[PDB]
């Protein structure tokens, strides 16, 4: 048992046509001071998965090592490595998934929520969730924390259910995915304004995005607000 | 000296093929398998008039639906029928049911290897283990010290079984009774033992779908004995 | 001679002469082929009885849907043997969600028996192995050695007279590799492999084992009357 | 629950009610309280349902080792003991398991209490489980050991009838046992619904209640 | 730890440090055991080659494991305290999980599996000792006795003898004993347990104990001038 | 890898005989001369500093070893074990004893525990035993003076006067002759000198002979003053000129 | 503090008919008052005609449901390929709940398939392996809107015939497979209306000799 | 590997005989003799030292005579460091029995404990044997006094009169001769100390060659005192018998 001091806050995914998205802000809170400002939490893994990481930063480079030792280790006596033997989404999920479950049952948990977001061997979208209890779940929208709450109702009115995966194009996918980002940067207090974006295609491959900012901001209408109730000037 | 687990020149263990010497020099213990039953029976051997035969306990129950005869160094046998017994009502209370007489018989040789320098031996004694189970129908093992099994028809143990299982290989078909396995028994024992075979001296017992394993009492044995005698005279 | 009593010791040639022994275990073993194309693998082995009453010892065992084995000399150490390989093909699916790779488990095969050959008080295993698997890079075809030596091949043969079918199977490279697709003519073309190995005895009923694992075909075994249709 | 058992001439009569709670909730309408150890042997059940299976079906396991080895039934007395030896390796864990063992041996009939302290009491008349006490009140002013096997079997049924009445968590079924030298008896299964409508007409008890 | 396997098989099929260990059973003093109708007897011989001994507190032969069975044994004399007090903790053991006394035929395989786990157990030797277990079980007037030895066998006998000349006195209960009729007595059987040890023991003096055990924990051992005279009545009807 | 050797190197011979422990005595035998000799108000324990080298300064070598501030040991045979038996000597008199009663182990009870140490090095598995005997002087207050012998078996004897090692038959002849129990301290040093002369060949002085005194307290050598009943170590090791000034009046 | 356990909510019903069995689940995840999923399975085939749900902590309820298939594999390799019969499956699944006693797998387990006579056969566990043959039972959140439905309308409590007024029962003619799927759809639509963790979609295995099949339908999105 | 150089301690011979016991029993025979004597008011322990030199130290000496407790004592035959640990195991048992019952040890339950742990040795463990034989002498109120013997295979005997050591088939033969029941403390003395001055390889026996103790209760009242003999005192006492 531990509580979590350097925290990340939300991490945001959801399903597209040909592959997944996958976003979360380059912050790393300690409380409400904002100490770190340059910190990166989606991690990807080989060219084909990207696993996002929520909650305590240390526990994420604990597991950061772990998919960075799971690459090596893999290549190891395989001459198939960078092809029909490379890791794959579903194998990195389960492999975190297995770790989660073990640690909280030594009630010694990983305090994190992850997401593993990638493309497999025969082209099919993985998008699944766990977290520091153990608990697993997959869905077209995923999201962690804060992202939950507002990112996923404003994700899952482009794709509802799974017969919407094929209807989404990349472009209307990344444009939701960066409005939920503005949304969060709004009303999360632990926040960034500056978040790292990656797409994980079946044709055009991974691309990793970094140094994005929230832009096209609505602040104007403050100026007209006064006061608490009763106050006019 | 020399490894207790070592290889001969010839790829076979020395303390296995050692220990199958002691099994010649037991006393003889036969099983046949039929459509009716599965029937064991041993030569009991008392060393002395003195020694009260009823004592000597070469047939075993390990379940109510497997039987065990046993030969050689009957003493290691103890704790073999401990496990076989504790393996068979474990899974019972793991599976809810009857536990199968070839995955009992491989559970009991999963020990015969675990020697070396685990027990410091192999062990001194084979078992010819018979049973009923739902999916194989009756079945009859014999289990060695070298960890290998085979299912027999009929299959004679000890002292006297080469020249047991040459007549087994001539009696046996897959018509047979039980009735006319219990006088088989008789007949071979009679053959390959040394002193004059009665109930005393000679132990019968079966296992059957029905009744389960039973023992049979020296009265019984002794009416089959007379049945035994009355049919060869008359031819 | 005098470095043979252990299997912690050199010969003055730098020989180990136990796991030499251990081998001699395999030769004295029943015949058994494994062969395969590229799309499916196949294992034959020859049974042995103790005598008429006797049943006919089994060879083959299955790891995995995926993966199985057919045995020669020592059988208990062949049930050590295939249910590590169980279990490491089992940890592979329980932790990874990961089918293992069929030289993957050599490898590990080759690991667990080199433990055995360097250590005092321990033993070489004295059984070699057949490994057929159908995995993410086609059929596979291993065999395992209990010096710890494992070789990937289109076919083979161990057990007692397996130089005729070896030799057989090394003619006939050219035609099995190319049976895609017709599973019947690749277990014939294994029937007919060993065959080459009998002397008196022929393939009955009771007596021929096989098995087999493909694209679409999940490791499964044949006795019985469900292998008259080869005889 | 409410379980009861008793000695008397002709053996030992155990009847048991069939309910389950979870807090107010009724979970489980028939649930059997009493396991067949073996043909002379029986446990009745009351407290954590999961440790009233597991340690009796384990008590069972080593029963049938102990007949194995020794080639003669357990004892009463010994069974008790070895399920009470069991309760006293995981004491003070939270185990929640109180029971009666029933059987004939060769000291007659034998009826233990054993619980999850490790208790283990030799007595003619035992009940356990949240309405005991109702049960207690019907067999005290009952009970002869002078009693018929068909008025043995009916007190009992009666005393949980009582008990399933007014305690709430006790109901839904009675099952009935009696335990001869030939071994245990099954009596069927008897709604207490049905039962109740029965008992009041002929027996003209429960006087209070609208029939 | 120590693992060295000193039990093993040979060439021929024997263990030999198992047979080795029935040679010091053979040099043991000699054991005997007769069950009468009603009673058995454990007859024990004492070598005269050490005098000046204290019989007071000199370890007695016969050695009670409960107060309802005894055993006696011939071989080594301390592997035999080592069988003893295993039986005797055994025998207390089962009555506080059981809640009976040990049978006489349990608390010899009991015994008999220790010998046998002494015969393929790493870096241990076996027991040089054979016992002989009498008794009566729980609530029961049938007479019990056992023999052990070191393989780890065990068997009932209606009479039997261990140790150094125990063929002699064998051949001596073989044609003596009658299973038909048993001793019908106490003095019957002692005098038939006296009468085959005066076959192998020299003198009739100090060197013959008698221990008679009788239903319902009723153990007993005879005195001197007691069996002295069961020696003079044997040889004076001897002298004809 | 584990020690493996889990059974007695030293064993019975037919004979009776403890094959390992008589070649220790062997050991002991071969190696240099030692000696202790008792008088009424202290003991002297002497030996000679055998150099493998002229190169190698053999004052870095200490034959002679304070084991507690009122006993000292030297040893004939095997230096290394003697070393490391020096070390546990130490350790073992704090450890079983200073650690419990807060005060230094009188000399007869570290013995005790020097000899259940090389007892062990006898019948335990996998090892030989220690190729040494060592002689023991000390001072207790119950106790008074004393000196013991200590032999690779473990066992031990109480001696007014001893030699061990190459020439220890003449020695302890020539110690006969000369002791006697009104010997003065100062008398049993001029002793110790004239019998360790016999055994040695080369040079004879300071610089070649190592030798130490179980004698009155020094408070000098104590390191600190304020506690009137802490007086200091009765052990104390001579110096080379201390050697030399005696060797004149010889 | 850290606390180990969590509730997914979601909710199961298992009715045994005379030749057939079904399993039904929602298959809506979820924590606190935040849906993780609209879709996320939760009744499985397990092999050898056996249907299996753990239900309540996802994380405890997916490693039981592992443990079990895995317990279907060895079964197979130790036991010959023999058929691992549902009473079996059941007593084995008790010894996994209570290996853990003293640290629970949070979950409410049923398991559903044909008995050895070929007859419809339900199995219900609490979550520390206490187990019994049923005929009707429902887990989880809406198990105590559902049950009292299904004491009715399965096993006709408290219904008597007409006429009788109260002396003669209702008899206990025996389900059709379509008409207790139509009890299975009610008993959800009805539990998705007043309970808040119900809802998305209606997953139903339904056991037959002729194998495991499958039907879908929607459920309410609210 | 290892096996090459074990000696295996713990078998039997063809025979039946435990090698290492049996060559232990030959090393005890070289050991000085000691000898028990029980009479009715006291037990007498005496014991020969073996070749002494003028120089050792006698008066702090101990390598025969063992104090146990203040009921108990031993007298050693065989190798000393083998005995001290022996004795360090004995006085240690005596004292948690007193500890458990509150009640000084009964002597033969301490004899059981230390031949259980010898027996121990040749059973198992791999090890060699202790090369010791003890003569214990003791009182307690069950039996009054006591002398047993005990041997590196473990097995213990009670006696009036016994020897342990070098030449015990002769001290044995002399023992039996004069030794009478209602014999007394001064008289068995005398027995002891006569059948060692015959029996001793050396030319003469003399006070610097022996220990020498008593158990007596010749203690004020019902009570036991130990008397372990200085020096002096046992000049004095082969004085007295008329050996020197
Ligand atoms: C009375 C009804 C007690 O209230 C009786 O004593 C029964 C005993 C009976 C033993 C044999 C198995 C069935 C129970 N006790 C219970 O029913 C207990 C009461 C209880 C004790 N401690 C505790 C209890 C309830 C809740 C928390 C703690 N009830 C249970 O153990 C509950 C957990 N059992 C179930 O819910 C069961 C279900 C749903 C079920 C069970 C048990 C068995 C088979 C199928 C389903
Ligand atoms: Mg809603």
């Amino acid at each position: 048992t531990q509580q979590p001091i350097v925290t990340g806050t939300s991490v945001i995914s959801m399903k597209y046509d040909n592959g997944v998205i996958i976003a979360a802000d380059n912050l790393g809170s300690y409380g409400s001071l904002l100490r770190f400002n340059g910190v990166e939490r989606l991690i990807p893994v080989g060219d084909n998965t990207v696993v996002g990481i929520s909650g305590d930063i240390s526990d994420m480079q604990h597991i950061e090592r772990l998919l960075k030792d799971l690459v090596t280790e893999n290549a190891y006596d395989n001459p198939l490595a960078d092809a029909e033997e490379a890791l794959e989404p579903s194998y990195i999920f389960e492999y975190l998934a297995t770790v989660m479950y073990q640690r909280r049952s030594k009630m010694n948990p990983l305090w994190n929520a992850i997401i593993v977001a990638g493309v497999q061997s025969n082209g099919d979208q993985f998008l699944r969730y766990v977290n520091l209890l153990g608990v697993t779940y997959s869905s077209p929208t995923l999201a962690t924390g804060f992202g939950a709450h507002m990112a996923n109702p404003l994700l899952r009115k482009v794709v509802d259910r799974e017969s919407d995966i094929p209807k989404t194009t990349v472009q209307v996918a990344e444009e939701a995915i960066v409005n939920a980002m503005r949304v969060l940067y709004y009303r999360d207090a632990r926040s960034s304004r500056n978040f790292s974006l990656a797409i994980i295609d079946k044709n055009t491959g991974l691309t990793f995005k970094k140094n994005l900012q929230v832009e096209n901001m609505k602040w104007d209408f403050a100026k007209d607000i006064k006061g608490y109730g009763t106050q006019k000037i | 000296d020399r490894g207790v687990s070592t290889f001969s020149p010839e790829g076979r263990l020395f303390q296995v093929e050692y220990s199958l010497e002691a099994i010649k020099l037991g006393s003889t213990a036969i099983g046949i398998a039929t459509k009716e039953g599965v029937v064991l029976g041993v030569e009991k051997r008392a060393t002395s008039p003195l020694l009260e035969s009823d004592s000597i306990e070469k047939i075993v129950e390990i379940d109510r639906h497997i039987g065990c005869a046993m030969s050689g160094l009957t003493a290691d046998a103890r704790s073999m029928i401990e496990h076989a017994r504790t393996a068979a009502v474990t899974h019972n209370l793991y599976y809810d049911e009857d536990i199968n007489v070839e995955s009992l018989t491989q559970s009991v040789c999963d020990l015969a290897l675990r020697f070396g320098e685990l027990m410091s031996r192999p062990f001194g004694v084979a078992l010819l283990i018979a049973g009923h189970d739902a999916d194989d129908g009756y079945q009859l093992f014999h289990a060695e010290p070298s960890g290998t099994f085979y299912r027999y028809n009929a299959k004679a143990i000890g002292s006297g079984s080469e020249g047991a299982q040459a007549e087994l290989l001539n009696e046996w078909h897959s018509s047979l009774t039980l009735k006319e396995a219990e006088l088989l028994v008789l007949k071979i024992l009679k053959q390959v033992m040394e002193e004059k075979l009665d109930e005393n001296n000679a132990q019968l017992s079966c296992i059957t779908k029905q009744d389960g394993f039973k023992i049979y009492d020296n009265e019984k044995t002794a009416e089959l004995i007379k049945e035994l005698k009355e049919k060869e005279a008359a031819e | 001679n005098n470095y043979d009593g252990d299997t912690v010791t050199f010969s003055p040639t730098g020989r180990l002469f136990q796991v030499e022994y251990a081998l001699e275990a395999i030769k004295q073993g029943s015949v058994t082929v494994g062969l395969r194309s590229n799309t499916h693998a196949v294992l034959v082995a020859l049974k042995r009885n103790a005598d008429e009453l006797s049943s006919y010892q089994k060879k083959i065992i299955k790891c995995d849907e995926h993966m199985g084995l057919s045995l020669a000399g020592l059988a208990p150490d062949a049930r050590v043997l295939s249910n590590y390989l169980r279990q490491q093909c089992n940890y592979s699916s329980l932790v990874f969600n990961r089918k293992l790779a069929v030289e993957r488990a050599g490898h590990l095969l080759c690991d667990k028996a080199q433990k055995n050959t360097q250590s005092y008080g321990g033993r070489p295993y004295g059984v070699g192995l057949l490994i057929i698997g159908y995995d993410k890079s086609g059929a596979h075809l291993l065999e395992f050695q209990p010096s710890g030596n494992v070789t990937e091949l289109y076919g083979t043969a161990i057990g007692a007279r397996s130089q005729g079918a070896k030799t057989y199977l090394e003619r006939t490279l050219d035609t099995f590799i190319k049976i895609d697709g017709n599973p019947d003519e690749l277990i014939k073309a294994g029937v007919e492999a060993i065959s080459q190995s009998l002397r008196d005895e022929s393939l009955t009923v009771d007596n021929l084992s096989i098995a087999i694992v493909g694209k679409d075909t999940p490791f499964t075994i044949y006795d019985g009357e469900a292998v008259a249709k080869y005889i | 629950t409410t379980t009861l058992a008793f000695k008397f001439q002709h053996g030992v009569i155990a009847a048991v009610d069939s309910r389950a709670s979870a807090g107010s909730y009724i979970s489980a309408l028939r649930v059997n309280k009493v396991i067949e150890i073996n043909p002379y042997l029986l446990g009745t059940m009351s407290g954590c349902a999961a440790d009233c299976q597991y340690w009796e079906r384990l008590l069972a396991k080593e029963c049938r080792l102990y007949y194995l080895r020794n080639g003669e039934r357990i004892s009463v007395s010994a069974a008790s003991k070895l399920l009470s030896n069991m309760m006293c390796q995981y004491r003070g864990m939270g185990l929640s398991m109180g029971s009666m063992i029933c059987g004939w041996d060769k000291k007659g009939p034998g009826l233990y209490y054993v619980d999850e302290h490790g208790t283990r009491l030799s007595g003619n008349m035992f009940s356990t489980g949240s309405g005991n006490t109702y049960a207690y009140g019907v067999l005290d002013s009952n009970y002869k050991w002078d009693l018929s096997v068909e008025d043995a079997l009916y007190l009992g049924k009666r005393s949980i009838l009582a008990a399933a009445h007014r305690d709430a968590y006790s109901g839904g079924s009675v099952n009935l046992y009696h335990v001869t030298e030939d071994g245990w008896i099954y009596h069927g299964n008897h709604d207490v619904g049905e039962l109740f409508w029965k008992v009041k007409e002929e027996e003209g008890s429960f006087n209070n209640v609208i029939g | 730890g120590y693992d060295r396997a000193l039990s093993i098989f040979s060439p021929d099929g024997h263990i030999f440090q198992v047979e080795y260990a029935l040679e010091a059973v053979k040099r043991g003093t000699c054991a005997v055991g007769v069950k009468g109708k009603n009673c058995v007897v454990l007859g024990c011989e004492r070598r005269s080659t050490l005098k000046l001994q204290d019989t007071r507190i000199t370890p007695s032969k016969v050695s009670k494991i409960d107060s309802h069975v005894v055993l006696s044994f011939s071989g080594l004399n301390a592997d035999s305290r080592i069988l003893i007090e295993k039986a005797r903790v055994e025998a207390q053991s089962h009555r506080l999980t059981l809640e009976d006394p040990v049978t006489v035929e349990y608390l010899t395989r009991y015994v008999a599996g220790v010998q046998q786990r002494y015969t393929q157990s790493g870096g241990v030797r076996p027991f040089g000792v054979s016992t002989l277990i009498a008794g009566f079980d729980p609530r029961d007037d049938e007479p019990k006795l056992y023999q052990t030895e070191p393989s780890g066998i065990y068997s009932s006998w209606s009479a039997q003898t261990i140790g150094r000349n125990s063929k002699t006195v064998r051949e001596f209960l073989e044609k003596n004993y009658d299973r038909k009729e048993p001793p019908a007595t106490v003095e019957e059987c002692v005098k038939l347990t006296v009468r085959s040890l005066l076959e192998v023991v020299q003198t009739g003096a100090k060197n013959i104990e008698i221990t008679v055990v009788k239903p319902d924990s009723d153990i007993v051992a005879l005195s001197s001038e007691e069996i002295n005279q069961y020696v003079t009545q044997i040889e004076q009807e001897k002298q004809e | 890898m584990t020690d493996r050797y889990s059974f007695s190197l030293t064993t019975f011979s037919p004979s009776g005989k403890l094959g390992q422990i008589d070649y220790a005595l062997t050991a002991v035998k071969q190696g240099v001369t030692s000696l202790g000799i008792k008088a009424t108000n202290g003991v002297v324990i002497a030996t000679e500093k055998k150099s493998s080298s002229p190169l190698a300064m053999s004052e870095t070598l200490s034959k002679v070893s304070l084991l507690t501030p009122d006993i000292g040991a030297v040893y004939s045979g095997m230096g290394p074990d003697y070393r490391v038996l020096v070390d546990k000597s130490r350790k073992v008199a704090h450890t079983s004893y200073k650690r419990i009663y807060g005060e230094y182990p009188p000399t007869k009870l570290l013995v005790s525990e020097v000899a259940k140490i090389m007892q062990e090095a006898t019948q335990s598995g996998g090892v030989r035993p220690f190729g040494v005997s060592l002689l023991i002087a000390g001072h207790d207050e119950f106790n008074g003076f004393s000196l013991y012998q200590v032999d690779p078996s473990g066992s031990y004897f109480p001696w007014k006067a001893t030699a061990i090692g190459k020439g220890s038959v003449a020695a302890k002849t020539f110690l006969e002759k000369r002791w006697n129990d009104e010997l003065e301290l100062e008398d049993a040093i001029h002793i110790a000198l004239l019998t360790l002369k016999e055994s040695v060949e080369g040079e004879f002085n300071g610089d070649t002979i190592e030798l130490a005194i179980i004698g009155d307290e020094n408070p000098d050598l104590l390191g600190y003053t304020g506690i009137p009943t802490d007086k200091g170590p009765r052990f104390r090791k001579l110096t080379s000129q201390e050697i030399n000034d005696r060797l004149e009046a010889l | 503090q850290f606390n180990p356990y969590g509730d997914n909510g979601g909710t199961i019903l298992g009715i045994a008919g005379e030749d057939f069995a079904v399993l039904a689940g929602d298959t809506r995840n979820i924590t606190d008052y935040s849906i993780n999923s609209r879709y996320e399975p939760k009744v499985f085939d397990c092999g050898d005609n056996i249907v299996m749900s753990a239900n309540g902590f996802a994380a405890d309820g997916d490693a039981l449901v592992k443990r079990f298939k895995n317990s279907v594999k060895w079964y197979h390799f130790d036991h010959n390929d023999k058929k691992l019969s549902i009473n079996s499956a059941a007593r084995n699944i008790q010894h996994l709940l209570y290996s853990r006693r003293f640290f629970p797998y949070y979950v409410y387990n049923i398991i559903a398939g044909l008995d050895e006579d070929g007859k419809g056969a339900v199995y219900s566990f609490d979550p520390v392996g206490s187990y019994q043959r049923e005929q009707c039972r429902a887990g989880g959140a809406a198990a105590s809107l559902i049950m009292p439905f299904l004491d009715n309308q399965v096993n006709f409590k408290n219904q008597y015939e007409p006429g009788t007024n109260g002396k003669v029962k209702k008899p206990l003619k025996y389900l059709s497979v379509e008409e207790v799927i139509k009890l299975v759809r009610d008993s959800f639509t009805s539990a998705t209306e007043r309970h808040i963790q119900v809802g998305d979609g209606l997953e139903i295995l339904i056991v037959t000799k002729d194998g495991v099949r499958k039907e879908f339908y929607e459920l309410k999105r609210d | 590997g290892s096996r090459r150089y074990d000696s295996r301690t713990t078998i039997f011979s063809p025979e039946g005989r435990l090698y290492q016991v049996e060559y232990a029993l030959e090393s005890i025979s070289h050991a000085g003799t000691a000898i028990g004597i029980m009479a009715s008011d006291g037990i007498v322990l005496a014991a020969e030292r073996k070749v002494t030199s003028t120089l050792l130290e006698q008066d702090t000496s101990t390598e025969k005579l063992y104090k146990l407790n203040d009921k108990i004592a031993v007298a050693v035959a065989g190798l000393t460091a083998d005995a001290e640990i022996l004795i360090n195991t004995a006085r240690i048992h005596a004292q948690n029995y007193l500890k458990t019952y509150n009640e000084d040890i009964p002597v033969e339950i301490l004899v059981r404990r230390l031949s259980d742990i010898k027996q121990g040795y040749t059973q198992h463990g791999g090890l060699r044997p202790f090369g010791v034989s003890f003569i214990y002498a003791g009182y307690d109120d069950r039996y009054g006094y006591q002398l047993y013997t005990s041997n590196p295979s473990g097995n213990y005997t009670g006696w009036k009169a016994i020897s342990v050591g070098a030449n015990t088939s002769a001290a044995q033969t002399l023992l039996q001769m004069d030794y009478k029941d209602d014999m007394k403390v001064d008289d068995a003395i005398e027995l002891a100390l006569k059948t060692l001055s015959k029996t001793t390889d050396s030319s003469a026996l003399t006070y610097d060659r022996l220990e020498f103790a008593t158990i007596r209760k010749g203690a004020n009242d019902g009570e036991v005192y130990q008397k372990i003999f200085k020096p002096q005192e046992i000049k004095d006492i082969l004085v007295k018998t008329g050996i020197t």
